[PDB]
């Protein structure tokens, strides 16, 4: 009752689920020390934070912080460490303690000495392109982030398919305008138009006969997050997988 | 088998002096001050051979030269060529096309409106134009000996309203561009803009309406256009609806001054009317300024 | 317009709104009609003088009035001699309820009436002694009137010079705030996800209250979200503040913010006071 804290967990993509706990002088116990203080003729506090660290398990391993950290004290404030947990692909769910050491100076070197301890389950409160009919998976094995001018380039796909028929499928990129509140009128235009004629590629129609190399040049700049101009055909059963994949910055 | 007809809006600076139509095309705007970007449109046809040997395909255009490619059994290789627009007012492109023969009646009730005829009549010229320049001057690699040409004229089938629009820019509905006077201009200083409108021969379609409302969009260089209470952006006198009229030379002069940033990109936008769902043309010719 | 007080300072107001070529506007609520003003701040602080503007005006209705008195009916001055120089304020009263459409009078029309009356106006003007010469015009004009449209141009060719223009003003008091501050930060982001491109905003707003604080919002991030926690150090100049954020993160809500109104104030140092909050993250 000195210093309310929390912990704050968030799911990275990159699998590495970060949590970072914040600490702040809770505004009741401020007022407390606060008037007994000033009752000596004090106006800001000292908790001399000393020793702040972080546990892991049943076994106690020290996860450090994603920077550095001082022995700090101040008043009337609040602070925030980032840890980095590892992601967990099944439901053991994380359990942790920290610590932390306060030292409540007061004036005159005549310090009191205070430590508290909180332990819990570090939960988070609840890409690879699939169909929707059969087993064709995509994935771009070169990395989806790439930093190109407006020259030629290239791109890999990769088809993990059902083995019976691996073939008849096949790529286009649509150079044309989708066919669409003026303003909300004219940003998805203007969407629609970056879509249309940022990129071209430079093999469509492509018949594809587990990679295929498909090869475009970039013309505008801009940074096309899930690039969607480029439309997978399926032959057989006339229908269209997306692929919302891949994001080239073109500077 | 197929064709299609794609723009261009940046400026292409250099050290990608490699790939073959760039160095032309920025040669022709590095100088001749006039002759300035944003109104080359690059045609990408796909050549594709049914044989068993390579091939090499020179493509001329009048005086394009493309580089040699090489293909090599069944493959496409999308060989892309510039070419500028084609001028509306410079040309006519209301004439028939006239017919071989003079014998026949040829049944001289044409089953056609006024309307169609003329889309026809475009349609056709246009094409008409792209392939009296368009060449290719083949050779095999491992015969040597064997040159022949090609035409284009079984190849080629007809055109749609996309690259209607594309090459031609008398399909539009006006002919827009922008005069700045400093696009490194610091934040405490007003600059007049200049907003030239022309418009078209397809302003005979309508005939009655003798107004049109041009809007005025400001977008972050990024993305995501600015709402038009425009707080820590463009400081702006007037409004931004400036109403113009059919078969006038006007120019919707206006003001702006920064508050915050450098990247910004001005363009207009014409609905024919005030209210929603009026739109007719988005129009794009977006240049750009900086503030520091 | 807009009007500079007698304690006059530096206020250079570059802004100056003249509608000199364009007799035109609308204020139906669907559009947004802006007036910006671009001045200066005085020599020193200077916090409470008085603005005053000049707007001047009319309204559309005897805009359009005017045009149609003025070429429908006395185009010439032929039936200008006679036929209405006897009746012109017969004119004006039968003019006040003609109550044009003023609906479709923004959408690719002008001058254009509504569907008022136009029956027993004949009678009223026949139950006079209104000659059968102006009784002519002052029917045909109506009856032309009542299915018409005029486009932009010709309309500043009739409103040039035929028009009291009532030169409205108002009073701006240029408000201010109270607490003053001037602090500067720098950052330094550690990379979870390696960058995201962010568009910075270097902010300079006061709060102006009693026990308060000021709170900021970080830089605005447009790639891959969710992460570039960014580090910091303070260097919190000119004052001493209460800091309440260390070492936050750029995602979704971080909310670095900095009690101010506590201690350690000062006057009105500008026009209003400012904290001019300068981040650089280099």
């Amino acid at each position: 009752l000195l210093n309310m804290r929390l912990r704050n967990i968030s799911l990275k993509s990159e699998h590495c689920i970060l949590s970072s706990l914040d600490f702040q002088t809770s505004k009741a116990s401020e007022q407390l020390t606060k008037k007994f203080i000033y009752p000596q003729e004090h106006n800001s506090f000292l908790k001399l934070n000393f020793q702040e660290i972080s546990y892991k398990l049943i076994d106690g391993t020290s996860q450090i912080e994603l920077d550095p950290i001082c022995p700090l004290k101040v008043p009337l404030t609040a602070f925030s460490y980032d840890s980095i947990s590892a992601t967990f692909k099944l439901v053991l769910l994380p359990k942790s303690t920290q610590p932390h050491r306060v030292k409540i100076t007061l004036a005159y070197e005549l310090e009191l000495h205070p430590n508290l301890k909180l332990p819990v389950r570090t939960s988070w409160e609840t890409s690879l392109v699939n169909s929707k009919l059969s087993n064709v998976k995509f994935k771009f094995i070169n990395s989806n982030i790439k930093v190109i001018k407006g020259e030629k380039f290239t791109m890999r796909l990769q088809i993990i398919n059902s083995s019976s028929s691996p073939l008849d499928l096949v790529v286009y990129y649509n150079n044309t305008i989708n066919p669409i509140t003026l303003e909300n009128q004219y940003q998805l235009h203007n969407k629609y138009r970056k879509i249309a004629e940022g990129i071209i590629l430079l093999s469509n129609d492509y018949k594809i006969p587990y990679f295929a190399d498909l090869r475009f040049i970039g013309i505008m700049s801009g940074y096309y997050g899930t690039l969607s101009g480029l439309k997978v055909l399926d032959l057989n059963t006339n229908e269209l997988i997306e692929v919302g994949n891949g994001a080239s910055v073109l500077i | 088998p197929s064709m299609d007809i794609i723009p261009l809006n940046e400026l292409f600076s250099s050290q990608v002096e490699n790939v073959d139509w760039i160095e032309y095309v920025m040669s022709k705007i590095r100088a001749e001050s006039n002759l300035h970007s944003r109104d080359f449109i690059l045609l990408l046809l796909d050549f594709r051979n049914s044989w068993i040997d390579g091939i090499k395909l020179n493509v001329q255009f009048e005086d394009f030269t493309s580089n040699e490619y090489h293909v090599e059994a069944s493959h496409t290789s999308r060989i892309i060529v510039p070419i500028k627009k084609i001028d509306y007012k410079k040309y006519n492109f209301e004439n028939t096309p006239i017919p071989r023969i003079f014998p026949g009646r040829q049944f001289i009730q044409s089953g056609l409106n006024e309307e169609q005829t003329i889309e026809m009549r475009q349609k056709f010229w246009c094409r008409e134009h792209i392939i009296s320049k368009l060449k290719c001057n083949w050779k095999l690699t491992t015969d040597q000996s064997v040159t022949g040409s090609v035409d284009f004229n079984k190849f080629i089938e007809k055109f749609d309203h996309k690259m209607v629009y594309t090459i031609y820019p008398g399909r539009l509905f006006y002919g827009v561009q922008l005069l700045l006077d400093e696009p490194k201009v610091k934040v405490g200083e007003i600059i007049n803009l200049k907003i030239i409108t022309e418009p078209t021969s397809t302003c005979r379609r309508k005939q009655n309406s003798t107004v049109n409302f041009l809007d005025i969009v400001i977008f972050d260089s990024k993305t995501s256009k600015i709402l038009p209470r425009s707080n820590r952006r463009i400081l702006y006198n007037g409004s931004l609806t400036k109403p113009i009229s059919t078969t006038k030379v006007s120019e919707i002069n206006l003001e702006i001054i920064p508050i915050e940033k450098g990247r910004y990109e001005f363009s207009v936008c014409i609905s024919k009317s005030n209210n929603q769902d009026g739109i007719i043309q988005f129009d794009s010719e977006n240049v750009i300024l900086s503030v520091i | 317009e807009l009007s500079a007080p007698d304690t006059r300072n530096d206020y250079n107001i570059r802004g100056d709104y003249i509608a000199t070529t364009p007799a035109l506007i609308t204020f139906d609520g669907n559009e947004s009609f802006i007036n910006c003003y671009e001045i200066t701040a005085n020599n020193n602080f200077d916090s409470k003088d008085i603005f005053n503007l000049k707007v001047r005006y009319n309204t559309l209705k005897e805009q359009l009035d005017c045009f149609i008195t003025d070429a429908v009916l006395i185009e010439g001055d032929v039936e200008w001699f006679i036929l209405f120089e006897k009746w012109k304020t017969f004119w004006e009263l039968e003019i006040l309820k003609k109550l044009k459409y003023d609906y479709d009078a923004f959408k690719e029309n002008r001058i254009i009436r509504l569907l008022k009356t136009s029956i027993d106006l004949n009678k009223t003007k026949s139950k006079i002694r209104n000659l059968c010469i102006e009784k002519a015009v002052l029917d045909k004009i109506l009856i032309c009137l009542n299915k018409v449209s005029r486009g932009i141009a010709v309309c500043n060719t009739d409103m040039d010079e035929y028009v009291r223009n009532l030169v409205p003003k108002q009073l701006t008091v240029p408000v201010q705030l109270p607490g003053f501050e001037q602090f500067f930060h720098v950052q330094f982001e550690q990379m979870e996800t390696s960058h995201d491109a962010l568009h910075d905003t270097i902010a300079t707003i006061g709060n102006s209250l009693s026990y308060t604080v000021i709170v900021e919002n970080l830089s605005g991030q447009w790639g891959q979200d969710v992460i570039d926690d960014g580090g910091y150090i303070f260097e919190i100049l000119s004052s001493n503040e209460w800091l309440i954020h260390g070492q936050k993160r750029c995602a979704i809500k971080e909310k670095r913010k900095e009690f101010e109104v506590h201690l350690i104030p000062l006057k009105k140092g500008y026009l209003n006071f400012p904290r001019v909050e300068i981040t650089n993250i280099n």
